[PDB]
């Protein structure tokens, strides 16, 4: 049924190019051959996460017949109140090699040879505050022990946490802000996300100014908003039959919001 | 209260021909994710698997561990008698040997190299390994293995069987 | 400009 | 003894399709499919929690001799000041699935892998609000990581709790809310609870004007305290030997709530 | 339907360039490169906040790549019994910044950085008089410190308040006065406002002498009457099929204040 | 002259 294979494709995620990741992309590359470490933030809904990520993917690990993978970039998450235990065993796992039973020095000394030899160039940890206060301890131990850069992401509550320790702040001080979509970035991104993202038959012309004033209230420059209201109102939009999304279904959708 | 029609359950495994039982319960315990203490704990039996995982078996408790594990683990008790050498023979103990020859067909371990007698491969017709061909390591019981890769020397360990033999 | 599916590039990995 | 019968019958409890309820099973369609979280906000004697049951059981769980079952809907209650650990267990068993003794982390890591694999779309919490303020770390989580749709239910407090987290109002942002019986709703319901709940053998007649005053004053708009007000009132009254109910053994009842 | 347009046009707001209200922008102007304080003092209906709003806008906030946005002005207005914690939290979210818990010394310390970096040459306060008495030390304390102007904005009453206290009337003592309309410039308004805003088809006339009568009885100089009682008195008229203002209808809408 | 609507102003705003 052409409808259902729609339908799954409109659920599902992608990846553009938005102005916004551009820069990241070339900060981070500075701070990784100048080998420093810093800290992005910026509000929950701008996008982070993804942006990070799409860098990750931009440098595939290598391999030789010999010996162990290169991996220039280690990306990890946390989990809440994340002890110093907790760390080593993600990085230990992200490098594919399982180290089970021991004690907290144990992790450590593991964590330094695989993170040696093993080419590593930067960390990035998303969510840095679900960190417990003494794990950074361990965050800068490997800053300045190996040449490797690391790097914060997070919301303004991480400054909150990073302040209340002079040791930490001065590691980081350097940073960099995501910021939120206005004017003529915000009628440019609709309209890129109705030709690369929706791909209804019929043009649907939002970057129309009647369609933008809903939009505008509706998202209040969250990128994130923007793509959940545009996907829910092509799926609805569809799912009764109609050729493009109007005015009167995407109200309907943006009430709910 | 809790959804209907549904009996308790875990995830469960099939046995390749000739696999040992070392290497079988650590599959089990990497589908369901637990300990060995906890294998024993949700059958009853003791503490006493885990040492089966490094293949030292005073017993044959044919009517009490083995005949009352298969109720975890789904596989009777005539199939799981197969997974150890037969009453007075074979009993190998410290070199793990491998033959990785087979690995291309399916990542096990086949408990015939562990028997006295073995240096060969009639299968595959080469010498079995009883040691690492790069790093000299000896091999960490099957139970312990992970995906097929070696720490010592990462390699595809299947990709190492044009070399040795 | 290129675009990239999201599993696209779990299914591309090192 | 035929009376005995009829008592047990009444103390008993049933569901009646009302437009409330097909309101709701209709919105937690939209958001299965386009798997999306929200949440579902009203007064605690609105219903909700039997409006959720009556939904669970439209789709029944599916089972082959050998693997696992494919439960597209998981519905679980919290306990007071739920921590990380409680919240995992109660997913777990949900699903008839047997384990023991292990650390946070452990939890966490079967709950993922009993979330997978088992088709799972939809997660609901009910008493939202007894969550601990970190647990919301693995709500997202699961959320963002899983093709999950989870939806909070509780009061007004529940909001007041999340807009104490910003992580958290944006997911969760989409809400329905469930109102009071009024007017013409709370007059037919009353018949249709006559009709399809009492049955007694002589016809009441409550529609009648002076006895809708007497329950307007004595419920005000809860379904939850209408139906213990007319099943208190069968029950009283057929005990008396009396094939109806009439307006004082009513009044009888009411002046004690 | 024409009407209907022009109802909801006559319904709206708008800015009309005045001698008052280019006073005041010069006059700021000064201010802004002297990096003086002042205040700016007048009666309720003379259309302070509405200049105050003007001048914002000429001045829009400018953004790069990276860094937070430069802000040469920042405007915001207090809630009643505003206290220490208040400005602080408000002049934060005007920057664009998540507030988050803490205690009164980090409120002040974070103010003091995100007015730092991000350019910010004058603070504007409106409805001074809400302050608390204590919180006048804060906003001394900035305007001593950082090379930032404050203005405050008010009614007579600001002056009793603040009079109240020799260390603040001092910083704030020069001051710009805006008065009411007469002669001819109340005239000139008028028929300004006739030209520029009410656009009926007739040409009402007002500068004549009949109808001058009327506004200005009606109106005592202020701005504020004569554009709610001027658009009051075209929107009745139009809905009666008139395409003019007579005496009259005018005399009708003027009686009711 | 010009003459602005109030709603626009907030529109073009930074
Ligand atoms: N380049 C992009 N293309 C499409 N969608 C994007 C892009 N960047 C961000 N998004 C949107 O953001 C969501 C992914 O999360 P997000 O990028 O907000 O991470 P985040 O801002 O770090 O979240 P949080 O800070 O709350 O953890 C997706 O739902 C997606 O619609
Ligand atoms: N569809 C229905 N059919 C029959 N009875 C109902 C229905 N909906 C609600 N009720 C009545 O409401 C009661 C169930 O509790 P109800 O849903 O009203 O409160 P609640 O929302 O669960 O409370 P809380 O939200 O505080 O846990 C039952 O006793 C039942 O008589
Ligand atoms: N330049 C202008 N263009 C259009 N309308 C104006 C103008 N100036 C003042 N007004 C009218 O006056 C009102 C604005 O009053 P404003 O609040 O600016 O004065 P204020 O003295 O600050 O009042 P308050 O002291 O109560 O805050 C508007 O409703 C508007 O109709
Ligand atoms: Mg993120
Ligand atoms: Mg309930």
């Amino acid at each position: 049924e052409w409808l259902q294979a729609e339908i799954a494709r409109l659920k599902g995620k992608s990846i553009v190019p938005l102005q916004q990741v551009k820069t990241l992309h070339d900060w981070l590359d500075g701070k990784r051959k100048a080998r420093k470490s810093c800290r992005v933030v910026g509000e929950s809904r701008t996008g982070k996460t993804v942006a990070c990520d799409a860098y990750r993917y931009r440098h595939k690990p290598q391999q030789e017949a010999g010996r162990p993978p290169t991996v220039p970039v280690v990306y990890i998450r946390p989990h809440q109140k994340c002890g110093p235990k907790d760390l080593f065993k993600k990085i230990t796992e992200y490098l594919k090699y399982r180290v089970t039973k021991g004690t907290v020095s144990d992790f450590r000394d593991r964590t330094i040879e695989v993170l040696k030899g093993c080419g590593v160039e930067m960390l990035i940890i998303d969510e840095a505050d679900r960190l417990k206060p003494e794990t950074f301890a361990d965050v800068r131990d490997i800053a300045e022990d190996l040449g490797i850069a690391v790097v914060l992401v997070g919301t303004d509550r991480l400054d909150a946490v990073i302040k209340r320790d002079e040791q930490v702040l001065e590691r980081f001080r350097a940073h960099l802000r995501f910021g939120k979509l206005s004017g003529e970035d915000f009628k440019n991104t609709v309209e890129m996300w109705e030709q690369m993202v929706l791909k209804l038959p019929v043009s649907s012309n939002l970057k129309s100014k009647e369609m933008l004033r809903i939009l505008t209230s509706a998202t209040e420059g969250y990128i994130g908003r923007l793509d959940e209201i545009l996907r829910e109102a092509a799926i609805r939009s569809l799912s009764r039959g109609l050729k493009k999304i109007d005015k009167a279904v995407l109200q309907e959708v943006a009430k709910e919001y | 209260i809790e959804a209907p029609d549904v009996k308790p359950w875990l995830f469960l495994i099939k046995p390749y021909e000739g696999e040992s039982l070392s290497h079988f319960l650590g599959r089990f315990r990497r589908a369901n994710h637990l300990s060995a203490s906890g294998l024993g704990t949700l059958a009853g039996i003791g503490a006493i698997v885990a040492r089966w995982e490094r293949f030292h078996f005073n017993p044959r408790p044919s009517q009490q561990e083995l005949e009352a594990i298969a109720s975890v683990v789904e596989v009777d008790a005539q199939r799981l008698a197969q997974m150890l050498p037969p009453a007075g023979v074979g009993m190998q103990h410290e070199p793990i040997r491998l033959c990785g020859a087979c690995y291309a067909e399916s990542p096990c371990h086949r408990i015939e190299w562990q028997y006295k007698s073995v240096w060969k491969c009639d299968r595959h017709q080469l010498k079995i390994l009883a040691k690492c061909p790069n790093c000299q390591a000896p091999f960490k019981m099957p139970a312990l293995w992970e995906d097929g890769c070696c720490h010592r020397c990462r390699m595809p360990f299947a990709e190492m069987a044009k070399l040795q033999k | 400009i290129e675009v990239w599916d999201y599993e696209q590039l779990r299914e591309e990995y090192g």
